[PDB]
RNA sequence: AUCUAGUCCGGGGCAGGCUGAAGGUGGGGGAAACCCCACUGGAGGGCCGAAUAGGGGUUCUGACGUGCAAUUCGUUCCCUUG
RNA sequence: GGUGCAGAUCCCGGCGGUAGUAACAGCGAAGGGGGGUGAGAAUCCCCCUCGCCGGAAGGGCAAGGGUUUCCCGGCAACGUUCGUCAGCCGGGAGUUAGCCGGUCCUAAGGUAGGGCCUAAUAGGUACCUACCGAAAGGGAAAGGGGUUAACAUUCCCCUGCCUCCCGGGUAGGUGCGGUAACGCAAGCCAGACUCCUGACGGAUUGGGGUAGGGAGAGUAGGACCACCGUCCUACCCAAGCACUCAAGCCCUUGGAGAGCCGUAACGGUGAGAAGAGGGCGAAGGUGUGAUGGGCCUUCCGUUAGGAGGGUUCUCCUGAUCCCUAGUCCCCAUGAAAAGGGAGUCUGGAACGAUCCCGGGAGACCGUACCUAGAACCGACACUGGUGCCCCGGUGAGAAGCCCAAGGCGUCUGAGGGGUAACCCAGGCUAGGGAACUCGGCAAAUUAGCCCCGUAACUUCGGGAGAAGGGGUGCCUAUCGUGGUUUAACAAAGCCACGAUAGGUCGCAGUGACCAGAGGGACCUGACUGUUUAAUAAAAACAUAGGUCCCCGCUAGCCCGAAAGGGUGUGUACGGGGGCUAAAUCCUGGCCACUGGUGGUUGGUUAAAUCCGGGUUCAACCGGGCGAAGCCCCACCGAAGGCCGGGGGUACCCUCUUAAGGUAGCCAAAUGCCUUGCCGGGUAAGUUCCGGCGCGCAUGAAUGGAUCAACGCGGUCCCUACUGUCCCAGCCUGGGGCCUCGUGAACGCCCUGAGCCGGUGCACAGUCCGGCAUCUCCCUACACCGAGAGAAGACCCCGUGGAGCUUCA
RNA sequence: GCCCGGAUCCGGGCACCA
């Protein structure tokens, strides 16, 4: 047969590269060590994310963006470090908050830039402590285990509701992934051929076989339903 | 069409340009790269043992 | 080599007595100077192609008259 | 026309001349009749870029 | 069919109706949070918004400050 | 990868008309909620439309079929703010 | 010994027959008269006239070509014919820049050297440094009039401008006005930091301009004059410099509401409206440039030239070109740099400009010509493709028709013909009106604009231009509304649109041109979109909506030999992977099999290690320990899927193998029998519609039922209409026919080929027996030559292949 | 051919190039 088009794709050609010199910059915070305080400085769009960013001064002059949380303004003032107060906007630290304190764009280690909870609407509760660590339930309901000292941001991330509208026709989610890496539209395995799909073939479209497939198989084959644990909508 | 109408389409600036070390005109232009003696990225002479029957 | 934007075209016959029509390409006009975060160009500023090598014909005479008015000033002071 | 003085500002055996055997030649040699075996035509045949 | 008759006789009642539910909270008169209601709150893009008396500009939803 | 397939960067285009979404104003009613009419407004993968503006390639199974042409020509048609 | 040819769809060379035959028509153009040159004119040159294009056949310039450009002289070949002609042949020539472009900057992207990798490199490359990457992006500064056979924002004349450097002054160092927004000749040289132009989407609308186009008056010139006196041409001005500016945004005063102000529209206002004053401020305009030109024209000499006249005034219309503001939209938010200007500080000297005057300098490379029914690519002077930018009447119009400016009759073979048959395009037909045919294919009908009027159905938006009815010319006068002019309204001059009254002609008034036939019913895909370049445009693909699976990031999925890499400048409202296919009403039972996931008392389980025997040591025999997997158990059907039979009275029991087809739908694009049976429609119905349900072999995201809107999708019926037919006839353009010029190709053992009956591998031009038959030429027809064209694609064989699959 | 379990046979997982 031919390679399959996730085979294709991890070459990294230009037709699956994101194209991001669009983008005002990573988002991410910066590597600081006191406690400071900064004022944003504008509220922007970043073109493929979904959620928007804001800009941020520090007193010693660094400018830095960071996803934009929920009810922020334009010249408000923040706090940053471990001095810093519960407020929406503040970047504190997790082994300083309560229980059940909502946050977003979570640190795993001290300064990477945060990692959890970073797309639109999205949000971390604190629930609980081990020894060394703090216990924070994510938006998938799972449970991850990050340092002491990860910073994180009080509040939600802005662009809730993102998902309600309808996009109602084949152009409006043509744009949507011009500014995207995703590839679009997407042919079904079984409207192919034998030599491209392991799916394709036969006088009647139908999976050959059963979806499911284990964990080991080699790449190639890995289609359908991956190592799932169950099928079916209940 | 696969013929007289798309050789219509072949009067814009070729693929081959002249080259300076052999004096043929077979330097990709495209590539940085002569396509006869390998001026590019080849010190040496392009040259293969097939490059003639035995 | 036809058209392009970067040009306006213009042609002339109003405040003429000759007889004849032809057509001049000029590029656009300028703006008042750039970069960006604050986002206000002045008042009494000015922006020409060319330069009359003007000195205070091109500038406000107040303090920071040329840099913007008091509004993104008073915290450089 | 823009070329880029290496056909142009080279000239020669590049973007130059296809000419007829010389008039003296021709009676010097006494040849029956005398051509360039290199003669060509601008429409027909083809020129190397 | 209000706001989505501009569609025609496409897409579906039901998704039509989903449609122009979300656009009539959009556009319901708003109250800015820091001067009022004085004047009237526009969206720049998906989550971004200001009032356009006071000129503050602030990160609200998708589709409702 | 001068053809063609996809993509990214920088450019150039689509004569002329029609319909009339939300919103706004003024009349007329009923206590009320709210309803009717007129006008204004200018939305939409809306509509009609230039041999040769651009793009396509359905019919005649038309002409041609040692061609104008190793895929063209005529008629009848399709699209044209995405 | 490289040694003898008739065959190899033999190789190469020369030459026949077809045959002086086809073709030199078709894609909407056309020539005629008079004269000239020349050995020789349908074809070259001059004059008159006639025809065609006129959103291209005219004008301007790319990539590509490469001398094709211009002058002189030619005609052996070259051009579909001829040629005295030419994009051909011979001989001479031609491209001029501080201001145009390259050159410079960066974009998507790439490369070299280092590192890391590689057995090695001419191999890979996430990192560092450097460089490259646009003759339509960014990017200091020029216009007019003229000049050659051929170049000109490049040469001459006039008037300029930019950058840098000199010399002389001056503003500053040490100066002023305003409440303010701001106004200005304001020092110099060396740094640092910062800010703002550069520098950005789509849609829609107002305002202001300009190119262009018109009417009237006048002066010159021209055209017509059967009679009228009208018609055409000319009347006009660049950059730079001085002055001016609407929108918008700012500054003082002022102090408003149950209201005021204002737009085309949205709107504005105590966080300060209207009213009064002001500041910054487009495109353009008006002066100067310019008693300079260039445009029209008269007279004399008709060599060289010379001498005069005019170039004014009042209005209208007007961009798709220009600049200026609004508003709206996005699960679109719509490049970066060099290079510019300014500001704030620090250091240094006392001389000194961003202002006036004079002087000097500004490398290097491109520049001719075509830019296409003859200069580019397609073997060709190829009806294809490659181009982009621009251009009075009728009319909504860049449409169709007619004509200016400009161009052409070279989409380069002609002549004769009462013009045969026939073919390719077109016009019309009495009576009938689909009787033609697989099928109304083709052709016909209708058609623009205004007013009235408009059904079932429906997702309430549509259907819908449904269907249907009435009006329309010309002339003679009017009225209303609006624009514009130094212009509230009213008057005046121009201009546009909408109506009214009367008169009148024809077969016909959207009189040509342009320009929808309509209705009823079923299937199918929801819709706009995509596809087999060159026989398939579809019901196939996509789609929005739905639903399921993997994964907390040092993840999940994928690429690499490694170094490493794509998603990723990303973080579950996410990235990756399946199936179904808008919406509405719904989506049943089954975990036995296969597959996936998890678990485990327990069995089996490789290498290595440990123990015993053996071997003066080993090989070699045993035993123990023994991971994942498998055996075993459980769960999962929007996982693959499956949904019967028998016996008894809708009910109960049994076997395959777990259960035994629920809601619905149907003789279906799925029903073998089969033209199923009954009804509808027709005079007559194997198709169609409705109903039934012995369903060979319908059925639920493997999606079931269901059609509103949509379709260059499949089918049936009706009305209208017609040469589709009964059944053909006449007319027209281009060919054919006759003549001149150019000039091929296929068939070909042979030239010996009339036919009928036979023989024979079983259908003879040639053999046997008969009957026939004087020779040549022209047109027309294609029945025979098992006619010509291609080592049959069907089928079988070969211990021939290639791609796909899996339980080989 | 073994292990192992079950009544010489049976079952389960592994050994087995004429």
């Amino acid at each position: 047969g031919k390679k399959l088009l996730q085979q294709r794709a991890g070459r990294g050609g230009i037709n699956f590269r994101s194209p991001s010199w669009r983008r005002v910059g990573p988002a991410r915070y910066p590597n600081i060590e006191g406690d400071h305080k900064g004022k944003i400085i504008d509220i922007l769009h970043n073109p493929g994310v979904t959620a928007p960013v804001v800009k941020v001064k520090l007193d010693n002059g660094l400018q830095f963006y960071i996803p934009a949380v929920q009810g922020v303004a334009v010249g408000q003032e923040i706090s940053i470090g471990k001095n810093a107060t519960i407020s929406n906007g503040n970047i504190v630290e997790v082994g300083q908050l309560p229980e059940g304190t909502v946050i977003c764009n979570v640190e795993k280690l001290k300064g990477d830039g945060g990692k959890f909870a970073r797309a639109a609407g999205s949000y971390a509760v604190i629930s609980g402590k081990a020894g060394n660590k703090v216990l924070i339930k994510l938006s998938s309901e799972k449970i991850v285990e990050v340092s002491q000292n990860a910073r994180a941001t009080v509040g939600i991330i802005a662009g809730g509701g993102f998902v309600e509208k309808p996009l109602l026709k084949a152009g409006n989610n043509y744009w949507k992934y011009r500014v995207r890496a995703v590839k679009w539209p997407v042919v079904r395995g079984v409207a192919m051929n034998a030599v491209s799909h392991p799916h394709g073939g036969g006088l009647h479209q139908s999976v050959s076989r059963p979806s499911t497939v284990s964990r080991n198989a080699p790449p190639g084959r890995k289609v359908g339903h991956i190592a799932s644990r169950r099928t079916g909508r209940r | 069409m696969k013929g007289t109408p798309s050789f219509g389409k072949m009067n814009k600036t070729p693929t081959h340009v002249r080259c300076r070390r052999c004096g043929r005109n077979s330097f990709n232009a495209r590539k940085g790269y002569c396509a006869a003696c390998g001026f590019g990225r080849s010190k040496k002479i392009r040259r293969y043992s097939w490059q003639n029957k035995k | 080599s036809p058209q392009q934007r970067s040009g306006s075209f213009r042609k002339v016959f109003v405040k003429l007595p000759s007889g004849k029509s032809t057509i001049h390409y000029e590029r656009r006009k300028d703006n008042i100077a750039r970069c960006g975060m604050c986002k206000k160009p002045l008042n009494g500023v000015k922006n020409n192609y060319t330069y009359k090598y003007s000195k205070t014909e091109k500038r406000p005479e107040r303090v920071y008259g040329g840099y913007l008015c008091h509004k993104c000033l008073e915290s450089l002071i | 026309k823009h070329k880029s003085l290496g056909k142009k500002l080279r000239l020669g055996k590049a973007l130059k001349r296809n000419s007829p055997i010389p008039a003296w030649v021709i009676i010097k040699t006494q040849a029956e009749i005398r051509f360039n075996p290199l003669r060509r035509n601008w429409r027909r045949n083809n020129l190397k870029v | 069919t209000g706001i989505a008759g501009r569609f025609g006789a496409r897409y579906g009642s039901s998704t039509r109706k989903k449609w122009k539910e979300v656009m009539e909270r959009r556009y319901m008169p708003h109250q800015c949070p820091y001067c009022k209601t004085t004047g009237k709150v526009v969206r720049i893009a998906s989550g971004i918004w200001y009032c356009r008396k006071c000129e503050t500009k602030w990160a609200g939803l998708a589709y409702t400050p």
